[PDB]
């Protein structure tokens, strides 16, 4: 609010004032030139549309962890936006802003606490982002059309930096790209996205050689054992600040729809993952069945998996599937 | 322990013995649940009266119970010739703290049999101011087909007998 | 309370407005001063002090010349004036059984 | 039970027609034939009886 | 105007009491029921009424029964006026209620919105989570100390701490007020919360639902957990903001309308609930039939073949299930043991077979008894195991149907599927009619008196014959000898049995033919047992001595050495012996005990040794 | 001639005619009283139709109750961040999902009042924020200003429901949450708006101060909502004669024994002799109940267990497609707690709540039920007793109910080592309590 | 001030506890302890304004019991006109005897 507008009903005159701090109140209806006065004063009451209204939207800052002292963690600071430089900041944007400095009072329990605390915000003036088909960009695809080359070249073009292995950098590309299956049209929904998942104990770090493709590949979200596990895979409900609690707060396939399931560890919270693994290969069952609703949304990613073996290495002259546990995900 | 309310502390709740000054507990077989409990009862007669110290303060109260049990042989009660650490399952120390295993025995007995069995079969046969009072007389009567000191005085002088 | 010493009248009060005239008051921000204000707390070096008890604590509030010198696992050595403060038996009426003299360290 | 797996179902079968027509999807020269397969099965074998090693 | 609408209803009302509501003269049916609704209740003294429906629909042809439903939220004190004005006519500490029933219409909770608001609306329903039984007030005779407090006021409504109207003589007023206890009548309430039935949820789809006061005698009267019906006047509540200490969602967005009364401004928000009166749970010559059939001769033999049609043959197991439907005697001894209650049992059998008959016969038959399978055997159900802290309170008693079989006769099959700990738990629960427990909390003692009938299974599913049981038993050694004996059923090949057992069985599962003649009903067998439980049969012949000796020849026979058989059985079987006895002549209706009665007591025991050795 | 009060207008009509353009972006633009006009007009325009035959429900009865209009489609919106400040009184088409619901509080349409004279039954309206009151006494000529009492539960309220919505994430740019807004409806579109389903809603905007704290009148960042005028989904039958008439010749054909089986199955293998189970499972007798004794249901349970891959869920899905109400297994999403007798802690107001198993949940359909070698023992134990007694036996400390669960069921279990390994005895191999054997 | 549940003996079962509130007096101090059984001789005082607060506020009222004796366990209810108090003096004729 930066306008008001009280009518009265009688007089019509609509009293104006400025707008003060996040709490505030209205005043009589004796008070006028024409209502007022007299033995009947027009009562007041509040008007919508010549009440002008503005933009505001709240966000948070912290420290680039590069730039920290070895001492003490990080703390965060308050913005606020005005004008119309909003709906243009993200979480995860790697900026800076530039703006004009205030604090602000407290207006709380003033007495036995909050003596002089100040509790000061920033507030915005600029931003300054950085770091972001047949458009002016065709120049480049004709590079490939031209020098050919994609059994080979595409294939030391991903992931150069290993020793060996191009069978398995092949394996890969042509799951980069998927593709709709069959337009089936009739009520037959068939499988696509096929999943490969490797194994073995190398010491090269094994990894940062998946994980690498995974932060380079279109919409690929990475993830680990711990955090996202199997029952926080899909979407939950959990707490939330004063604000509206109760919200639908994701995993990873909740949001990685039709993209990169790049997993690891997957000896880790295997309780809710082994469930969490069979409900995508499963097509179409990503859902949320709790006791807040039964609704299912949509099921359509790939997955790369990397089990880790059995202790020391897996003995090859031993049996497979020693260190695997899910023998009905893999043979069928 | 039983845990604190939101603005209460760890405090202290008893159970059975510290209740039961002058009473009667039950071990049998809880074959199971013997190693479980074993490690608490032969410590109340050993270091007896005795208090413990779990997550909370360091006290000892007093308990000088008393106890009696019921133990019950693997089968039959001559499982064998071999003597009752071949019988009973628990080991020396727990048995060692009490003072007597009284132990049951009957094979073939006629005139010990009828001894019970004319005996049990006439207990089964023990099925208004002055009405209050004559029921009471026929509730003595049938207490004293031989007499025997009955349950209205008999109780009474021990809880003296005892303090 | 951070005069650290002059018990003075305190003024209860976060801003003013409307002085004796007809003016709305304006106030320059870049002319108003400040200053921080933060507290820790000082555990005891738990070899001095003799086996009968667990460590005690104190607090200090310092001011802005030495903040974010004293990372957390630190000996430190803090020198400063005794102080009182809080009224303890009168704020609140029948007071049984609550300090109201809480030790502070005005230090340097 | 000394070294292989799988029992050769359809299930493998589909997955076979669903990496050509992805190899067939990067490398269209409007050629989906038998050596456009044959870059599929070339990649089948050596896949597999990576434990013979 | 509606001064006299609402006099105009209180004598129509008065004269439906005075009219016959009567269609069948001498049939039955006395003429003039009200009078008798008087004249029953000037003896009990319980202080209702019970009206119908049809009735009053029914004399005003609907001139009054559509009125009647927009009335009486209102008027409510004139209804009960009128009454109190027809008994003063009629009858000579008196505090009365409108109890109507029975509406046609029944509605679900998803359907109360705006013409329901005053109404009548009978409701269904489940309910769970009740509470306690605490006084209302409305009416006092508080008032200030001022010169006299003794000024009956008037408006008990939902903001009631404040009589300040019309004092006594010219004093101050609304200075205070004193709520004696001396001289209000107060009623008695409880506050419950329902919930929609299960063959009514359209989806899993949070299923609501919503809160109801009862306040008549209707209190603790809806039994939390049956399929309920309820009386119907909706009614909103506010909250006033008292005198304590206190005064998301953009709830009360209607309640900031209302706003400014002539107490302070705040927001009176609202919330629809619910007010009954009255609840319901759906969900002679009868007398003179057992004196006839007390006079019959084959009764014995008659109830023994008008069991159960889902079985045929076997009349040994027949006879067996009967005697434990009935109960024995329990009283015992002075100052001490509390003997058997009952006896005890089990049938061992091929699973498949004529078995699970019995058990699907007796869970309807029964009065309230139970059935579990006891697979759960490490949670609770058959172990009693304490719940875990929840809302404020550790160590609180738990479920299971074993201590609930009170009057009933609980059921429980596969006894080797479980584990060892159970297997003394119930050991204890067999000999003496308690339990006893002390974990984690204080000791418990309930006296769960009970009568157990099992069905396990064999070692192989098919019984050895030269052998004896003692291998095919599958449990240990005492607690066979803490039970009576089995009955086992055997199965053969037969060329012959197989083809009536299927003539046997489709008449069975035919639409329509009941051709077989039970000559007794499931009611008038049920009666007739209630009539054979109310006795107290003594043995008071000599047969004792001819008691004594069969036993002393029985025990010197399974003897069978000095390293033998410990299926010794012992003296704990003359008391079953006995109470079988006094229990076979329960059915029969003889109050002595003959020695001809339990000569069959011991074939039947003969022939269960005999099924015992070898 | 049906007497509905509701006229759903496409309200695409006006940039389709010549005329009423003004109309129609005055309609984008003041949405409060426009409706208020077209109210007047229906109901005028009804009349101009009863004038003509005065033969038409007697001239009265359909000319007391009120009509309404429910404009919808109105243009096109795309989602949640674009609703900028300026939008204040705007059509708006939302494109989401609900989310939760509330029972129905009510609203102060009319009010009541009544002072202490004998008799004062007067009725003063609102249609404001502000109830106005009297302060001088009235049914007499001459009594003080008294005390006007507020005598609540007799004045008549409407309905009015709040609903939760959460923006269904659609071309989210895989960092942005799905933040809510909330509804509020007015008429009889409650209880039809269940809580579950895709949206789009056709609704109107408004803004509403806050109370700062909670015991003052004192107020600033605002909370808006939308009210809704019509709603849309997005995405005992009416039987009628042709419908008899075409299955008698389907069922007078001799091939429908094949015609069935040929038609269930329109990709999958031929396999005949499970198409006749599962036909005939769906095709589930009835409950021959005697009125004395017996109590049989003619429900069967038919399994399938062997060769791994075999289409095995999809024929299940196939028959989940046919069923309009059934039940869907989960992939360890219950167990022996999981399934009922529920103890749960509400968000709304943390109390008790006793939801159904899914098993009871399936009453008119098939329950469809797998993992069966992979589920644990410590469940695997009330499908047994809904086996035997049609019912679940609850054993908890808040209630006992014996409910019962007229359902049906049929397997689908797995191998262990490769597959149902032949000249074996098969049952060894999966493994399986006897006596479920029966 | 002693909080009472009821004993969960004499019940019929499957269903919660009950709670009320019993205020001793001056020479019935600590008479029994936290766990066992008892049974008290009260009267029924319903004292209080009308505040309560784990419940809107209504025209309702909670109950107290001040109690006026107090025995201990008993057992074996089956008695009629005796061992219902531990009378428990044995001063002229029992003494003597």
């Amino acid at each position: 609010v930066e306008v008001i507008a009280y009518t009265c009903d009688q007089c019509g005159y609509e009293v104006f004032q400025e707008v003060n701090s996040r709490t505030f109140t209205p005043l009589s209806e004796c008070t006028s030139e024409e209502c007022s006065q007299n033995q009947t004063k027009g009562q007041l009451f509040m008007s919508t549309r010549a009440s002008k209204f503005s933009a505001f939207q709240e966000c948070k800052i912290q420290e680039l962890s590069q730039q920290v002292p070895v001492g003490h963690i990080p703390r965060s600071l308050n913005i606020h936006v005005n004008g119309t430089l909003v709906r243009s900041l993200s979480p995860g944007d790697i900026v800076d802003v530039t703006g004009i400095f205030l604090p602000a009072p407290y207006t709380g329990f003033k007495a036995l606490k909050a003596g002089l605390l100040t509790e000061t915000y920033l507030e915005a003036q600029f931003v300054r982002q950085h770091k972001k088909l047949t458009s002016d960009v065709e120049e480049r695809v004709m590079e490939l059309i031209t020098s050919g080359d994609v059994y080979n070249r595409l294939a030391k073009s991903i992931a150069p930096e290993i020793y060996g292995n191009l069978d398995v950098k092949k394996a890969l590309l042509l799951l980069l790209v998927g593709g709709v299956d069959k337009r089936v049209g009739d009520g037959m929904k068939i499988r696509g996205d096929i999943n490969v998942c490797l194994m073995g104990d190398p010491g090269v770090a094994k990894s940062q050689l998946l994980k690498a493709i995974c932060k380079i590949s279109p919409r690929g979200v990475y993830t680990t054992g711990k955090g996202s596990s199997g029952v926080g895979l899909t979407a939950a409900v959990m707490k939330d600040p004063v604000t509206d609690e109760m919200i639908l707060e994701g995993g990873a396939l909740v949001l990685a729809d039709n993209g990169i399931c790049c997993i690891d560890e997957f000896d880790k919270m295997d309780e809710s993952d082994r469930t969490a693994i069979h409900e995508v290969m499963e097509q179409q069952t990503i859902s949320i069945s709790k006791a807040g609703i039964n609704t299912t949304l949509n099921a359509r990613t790939s997955i790369l998996a990397a089990a880790n073996p059995l202790y020391g290495r897996y003995n090859p002259r031993l049996s497979p599937l020693d260190n695997i546990n899910l023998p009905a995900a893999l043979l069928s | 322990v039983r845990k604190d309310p939101i603005t209460k502390e760890w405090t202290l709740e008893g159970g059975a013995l510290v209740l039961a000054d002058k009473g009667v507990c039950l071990i049998d077989e809880f074959d199971k649940m013997n190693d479980q409990d074993r490690t608490s009862i032969h410590e109340a007669m050993e270091q007896q009266s005795i208090s413990i110290s779990k997550a909370g303060i360091v006290t000892t109260l007093q308990a000088r119970c008393s106890i009696i049990a019921a133990a019950n042989p693997n089968g039959g009660r001559y499982n064998s010739t071999l003597p009752l650490a071949q019988n009973v399952s628990l080991t020396e120390p727990i048995l060692s703290r009490f003072d007597i295993l009284c132990v049951v025995r009957d094979l073939v007995d006629e005139e010990a049999d009828e001894r019970l069995a004319t005996f049990v079969v006439d207990s089964h046969v023990r099925s208004q101011l002055n009405a209050r009072q004559r029921r009471l007389q026929r509730q003595r009567k049938k207490e004293e087909e031989i007499s025997p000191i009955p349950q209205e005085l008999l109780m009474k002088y021990i809880h003296y007998a005892r303090t | 309370a951070t005069t650290t010493l002059t018990t003075r009248i305190p003024t209860p009060a976060i801003y003013p407005t409307e002085d004796t005239e007809g003016n709305k008051l304006t106030t320059e921000y870049g002319y108003s001063t400040f200053i921080d204000h933060q507290r820790i707390t000082v555990q005891e070096m738990p070899e001095m002090a003799p086996a009968g008890q667990l460590p005690r604590s104190i607090d200090v509030i310092l001011d802005d010349d030495l903040v974010d010198k004293t990372k957390p696992g630190d000996r430190v050595n803090v020198v400063g004036v005794f102080k009182s403060l809080g009224a303890g038996g009168m704020n609140q009426s029948n007071s049984n059984t609550l300090i109201g003299f809480k030790t502070l360290i005005l230090g340097n | 039970s000394k070294f292989s797996f799988g029992q050769a179902t359809p299930r493998t079968l589909l997955g076979i027609i669903r990496l050509s027509q992805a190899l067939a999807k990067l490398r269209l020269a409007d050629m989906v034939d038998i050596d456009d397969v044959e870059e599929a099965l070339r990649l089948v074998r050596v896949s597999k009886e990576s434990l013979y090693q | 105007v509606d001064d006299v609408t609402g006099e105009k209803v209180r004598e129509a009302f008065e004269q439906f009491l005075e009219d016959f509501s009567v269609q069948s003269t001498d049939t039955g049916e006395v003429e003039k029921v009200y009078r008798a609704q008087i004249e029953f209740m000037k003896i009990y003294d319980l202080n209702t009424i019970y009206i119908d429906y049809q009735h009053l629909s029914m004399r005003e042809n609907g001139a009054l029964a559509m009125a009647i439903s927009e009335q009486y939220y209102r008027f409510l004190p004139f209804l009960q006026k009128g009454l109190r004005r027809v008994v003063r006519k009629y009858a000579p500490e008196r505090v009365f209620q409108i109890s109507f029933f029975n509406l046609p219409t029944v509605h679900r909770i998803r359907d109360i919105r705006s013409e329901k608001i005053g109404s009548l609306l009978s409701i269904s329903g489940t309910v769970t989570r009740t509470s306690e039984v605490r006084p209302e007030l409305y009416k006092a005779s508080f008032t200030c100390d001022m010169c006299r407090a003794i000024v009956d006021n008037v408006e008990q409504s939902f903001k009631y701490t404040e009589p300040t109207f019309c004092p006594n003589p010219s004093c101050e007023n609304r200075a205070f007020w004193t709520l004696n206890v001396t001289r209000s009548r107060f009623l008695d309430w409880q506050k419950v919360r329902i919930q929609e039935n299960a063959n009514e949820i359209p989806t899993g789809s949070m299923p609501r639902t919503l809160d109801v006061i009862l306040r008549g005698d209707s209190v603790e009267r809806a039994k939390p957990g049956d399929r309920c019906k309820f009386t119907g006047v909706e009614i909103v509540v506010p909250d006033v903001t008292q005198l304590g200490l206190p005064g998301k969602t953009t709830e009360g967005l209607n309640s900031g309308v209302t706003g400014l009364r002539s107490l302070g401004v705040r927001d009176l928000t609202y919330k629809i609930s619910f007010l009954a009166c009255h609840v319901i749970s759906i969900g002679s010559d009868e007398i003179n039939e057992l004196k006839e059939m007390v006079k019959d001769e084959h009764i014995y033999d008659k109830l023994v073949r008008s069991i159960a049609p889902a079985v045929f043959g076997h009349e040994a197991v027949k006879k067996g299930i009967l005697l434990q439907m009935l109960g024995g005697v329990h009283k015992s001894t002075v100052e001490g043991i509390k003997l058997r209650g009952d006896i005890n049992i089990c049938v061992v059998g091929d699973p498949s077979t004529s078995k699970s008959q019995f058990l699907k016969y007796v869970v309807g038959f029964a009065p309230r008894s139970v059935y579990t399978s006891g697979k759960a055997s490490s949670a609770a159900g058959l172990t009693a195991a304490v719940v875990r802290d929840e809302e404020g309170g550790d160590y609180t008693i738990e479920a299971g149907a074993l201590m609930l079989a009170d009057n009933g006769i609980c059921c429980i099959d596969e006894f080797d599927k479980m584990d060892i700990s159970d297997q003394v738990a119930i050991h204890e629960a067999m000999e003496q009619q308690t339990i006893s427990i002390a974990k984690a909390g204080i000791h418990a003692t309930l006296n769960a008196r009970t009568s157990i009938l099992a069905a396990a299974n064999p070692v192989g599913g098919r019984y050895n014959r030269k052998l004896s049981l003692r291998g095919n038993l599958n449990m240990t050694a005492p607690i066979m000898s803490r039970f009576d004996l089995f009955f086992v059923i055997l199965d053969d090949c037969n060329e012959k049995i197989d083809t009536e057992l299927a003539s046997h069985i489709v008449d069975l599962h035919m639409k329509r033919d009941e051709a077989i003649e039970p000559p007794f009903s499931a009611e008038q067998l049920r009666r007739y047992i209630k009539y054979a439980r109310t006795f107290k049969p003594i043995l008071t012949k000599e047969a004792r001595s001819y008691l004594v000796e069969k036993y002393k020849e029985l025990r010197k026979d399974d003897a069978q050495g000095f390293s033998r058989s410990s299926y010794r059985i012992t003296v704990r079987q003359l008391e079953s012996m006995i109470r079988l006895s006094e229990a076979i002549a329960r059915a029969n209706c003889v109050d002595e005990i003959t020695p001809s009665f339990i000569a069959e007591a011991y074939d039947l025991l003969r022939q269960s040794i005999i099924r015992v050795d070898v | 001639e049906l007497g509905t009060s509701n006229l759903n207008l496409d309200a695409r009509n006006l940039l389709a005619y010549k005329q009423t353009e003004d109309l129609y972006h005055q309609l984008l633009n003041y949405p409060q009283e426009v409706i208020s006009i077209m109210d007047q007009t229906i109901k005028d325009c009804m009349v101009s139709l009863i004038v003509d035959n005065n033969l038409d429900y007697d001239l009265d009865e359909i000319e007391t109750k009120f009509y309404k209009v429910r404009p919808y489609n109105v243009g096109s919106c795309k989602g949640m961040r674009e609703l900028n400040p300026n939008d204040i009184d705007k059509l708006i088409n939302l494109k989401g999902l609900v989310l939760r619901s509330t029972p129905v509080i009510p609203d102060m349409k009319v009010a009541f009042f009544k002072c202490n004279v004998c008799d004062h039954t007067m009725a003063v309206e609102i249609d404001r924020g502000v109830i106005q009151e009297p302060a001088r006494c009235e049914r007499i000529d001459c009594n003080e200003p008294n005390s006007m009492s507020l005598i609540h539960n007799r004045c008549s309220f409407a309905d009015k429901q709040v609903i939760k919505l959460q923006e269904t994430p659609d071309f989210v740019p895989d960092g942005q949450t799905p933040h809510s807004i909330s509804l509020c409806v007015y008429d009889e579109l409650v209880d039809s708006c269940r809580a579950g389903d895709r949206i789009e809603v056709t609704g109107t905007f408004r803004s509403i101060p806050i109370r700062a704290n909670s015991r003052q009148r004192v107020l600033s960042l605002y909370k808006t909502y939308v009210d809704v005028v019509h709603v849309k989904k997005v995405s005992v039958r009416q039987i009628t004669d042709q419908d008899l008439a075409k299955i008698r010749e389907v069922a007078a054909r001799e091939d429908l024994y094949s015609l069935l089986a040929r038609s269930i199955a329109p990709s999958i293998y031929e396999l005949e002799d499970v198409k006749k189970g599962i036909l005939l499972q769906l095709f589930g007798g009835t409950n021959k109940t005697f009125t004395k004794g017996g109590r049989y249901r003619g429900d069967i349970n038919i399994l399938l267990c062997g060769d791994p891959s075999t289409s095995k869920s999809q024929i299940l899905q196939y028959v989940h497609k046919i069923t309009p109400r059934g039940v869907y297994t989960s992939g360890k999403g219950s167990s022996a707690v999981g399934l009922t007798a529920y103890i749960t802690r509400d968000v709304d107001t943390k109390q008790l709540v006793l939801e159904s198993g899914a098993l009871v949940l399936s009453d008119g359909g098939v329950c469809c039920i797998d993992e069966f070698d992979k589920m644990s023992d410590s469940t695997r134990s009330v499908l047994h007793e809904v086996m035997e007694q049609q019912t679940i036996s609850i054993a908890k400390a808040g209630i006992i109910t014996t409910l019962n669960a007229r359902s049906s069921i049929l397997a689908s279990a797995n191998p262990i080592g490769s597959r149902y390994n032949p000249n074996l005895p098969v049952t060894e191999n999966i493994d399986l309590p006897p006596p479920l054997l029966s | 001030r002693v909080t009472l549940q009821e004993a969960p003996g004499t019940v019929p079962p499957g269903r919660l506890p009950r709670h009320r509130e019993v205020i001793l007096l001056a020479d019935l101090v600590d008479v029994s302890k936290p766990g066992e059984e008892v049974e008290v001789t009260g009267i029924y005082k319903n004292n209080y304004d009308g505040n309560l607060n784990a419940k809107n506020g209504f025209p309702v009222f909670a109950t107290i019991i001040e109690a006026n004796s107090i025995k201990r366990r008993e057992g074996n209810t089956a008695n009629e006109g005796e061992e219902g108090l531990d009378v428990f003096s044995w001063t002229e004729e029992e003494e003597r005897e």
